């Protein structure tokens, strides 16, 4: 449903604002919200402080800076705390996700990050890709590949 | 003998009750605790049914069924006393009857299954599927089709019925939000040709239709006439 | 002895395990290590289902079902030792074991399958449809009407 | 699991009912606020066929008016 391929605004603006992360990352978490940062809720503009791409990639950039930051080597865990913030509801979830335990995390931050691991580098990356297979040898599929043409 | 290590249906799936079994029947068929080999065989093949009807044992078996053992023999291993499809047969069993011998399993699992078919979102029911896909590889460690890895492809392919309803109803959702869009860029396109010097009427009654718009009503330049206003206070 | 190159799922697929498998049969009758031809035909009835119910037996079968063994003084071919009609029963189950001993396989047809009957398109869902025959004829392929070739029927 | 099946169905029959009911709540409030933008100095129309629709409210009819009516009457009678 989506490729590195096509090339707009979106590869033109994070070519630099991954360097002020990663530019597969930023051009992956911008699409799955807003197709081609959308912080939709009022007080995430308050906190991280509209809509125009000069800030707005330069916020998940900053956010996303720190997230992928806050543990260096867990990307997975950085696309999760952007989504699911740190205060009253990703905490019990992203302590439950470094011990593996994703049958406990969320409904969403699942949901995201397969979506976001296809392109994003986590040492759980191999342990979440099969977290659901039909069996414990297969691959659990995730929301947007199983209902791909459905539309 | 069997029943001190193969019961508790917390003391199957441990790793070493695999060594238990293999160990039992060795040191049988050597030490003469098991004379025959005509009789070993019986006790592999009630072990096996002991260990298939009941709770912890599909990864008993197959923990045991890489094992060796000696036989008439031959030396082989677990898999192999009992035939390839035999096998099969036997770990299907022992997988599905730890949901028709306690009925909470049963319960649990279908009521989780069917409130997982009947959210609202289409997306948000396939998480829940894998949730339900990643506490039956608990359960259930190898890869034949039980009955429950139905339940779990039928809901699955139920889930995708679900959304191709779903996307219908939202694509009629966008239908009857991009007329009223239409409208009003059409409403936009009358007003600037008759503010630049050209003859065409601007009631709502007298724009074009074009099945992108529908019919006009009046409150669709009510509608337009409060944001044209809104739109020039705002420069 | 047979486990050793009948087991690997990908070394039966192989055109060569139905020599191997001509080649011990035949050097067991003659050279004493199969002595009995009331157990040659034991040895044949036993790795035949252990072909079959394992995924990449249809088409061992299929290539075994052509080669010549010589048992009771009358030598044939042995879709011919098998009966006609017990022969095709042994091809549909070795065709149609490889998606219930995997449910990998099973899970990801039926997905296909269903997925291929709710695009919008009618007729860009027969060219998925196509796709699916298609990735049938890789794991089946002889012709008989095991249970898969009823979904595709079915959603066509 | 067929009782959960029924309630999947009568949420939705709940939800078509607070749907049908917010609407004629969101049209007496912005009912009001023309009143109140006309009262306190500017010039919009206060006809019920002239306020604004946004698909929270649907159509006015007239009936949405002598509603309005008698509640701020009614309202302001118990100050």
């Amino acid at each position: 449903y989506d490729k590195n391929v096509p090339s707009d605004y979106d590869g033109l603006f994070q070519k630099a604002a991954d360097a002020n992360v990663s530019y597969d990352l930023l051009r992956k978490v911008a699409w799955t919200e807003s197709r081609f940062m959308q912080f939709t809720k009022a007080t995430a503009k308050a906190l991280g402080l509209r809509l125009n791409p000069e800030l707005a990639i330069n916020a998940a950039a900053k956010q996303l800076a720190g997230l992928v930051g806050k543990f260096d080597g867990d990307e997975l865990k950085a696309a999760l705390a952007y989504n699911q913030g740190e205060g009253r509801l990703g905490n019990p979830q992203l302590e439950a996700y470094s011990k593996g335990d994703f049958a406990s995390i969320s409904e969403e931050g699942r949901n995201y990050m397969r979506n976001l691991l296809d392109v994003a580098k986590s040492p759980m990356a191999g342990q979440l890709e099969t977290f659901g297979g039909i069996t414990p040898k297969g691959k659990g599929i995730p929301a947007e590949v199983g209902l791909a043409g459905i539309g | 003998e069997l029943n001190g290590v193969l019961q508790d249906p917390d003391m199957l799936r441990r790793p070493d009750s695999a060594d238990f079994f293999e160990k039992y029947i060795d040191n049988g068929l050597v030490t003469g605790a098991i004379p025959s080999d005509a009789q070993a065989t019986q006790l592999i093949s009630q072990a096996f049914s002991d260990a298939s009807s009941r709770a912890g044992g599909a990864d008993f078996l197959m923990r045991v069924g890489d094992k060796k053992v000696t036989l008439n023999g031959a030396t082989t291993t677990y898999r192999e006393l009992i035939g390839e499809e035999q096998w099969n047969a036997l770990m299907v069993t022992a997988q599905r009857s730890q949901f028709e011998t306690d009925a909470k399993l049963n319960e649990q699992y279908r009521l989780k299954i069917n409130s997982a078919l009947n959210q609202e979102d289409p997306r948000t029911a396939w998480e829940m599927l894998q949730g339900i896909k990643a506490e039956l590889d608990k359960v259930q460690p190898d890869e034949q089709m039980t009955p429950q890895r139905e339940w779990l492809i039928s809901a699955q392919e139920q889930v995708q019925n679900q959304m191709n309803a779903w996307t219908k109803a939202q694509a009629k959702a966008l239908d009857d939000s991009m007329k009223s869009m239409n409208k009003l860029d059409v409403i936009d396109k009358q007003f600037q040709k008759r503010i630049n010097g050209e003859w065409v009427s601007t009631d709502f009654k007298d724009m074009p239709v074009n099945e992108n718009t529908g019919e006009f009503k009046h409150s669709d330049m009510v509608n337009y006439a409060n944001k044209k206003l809104a739109e020039i206070d705002s420069m």
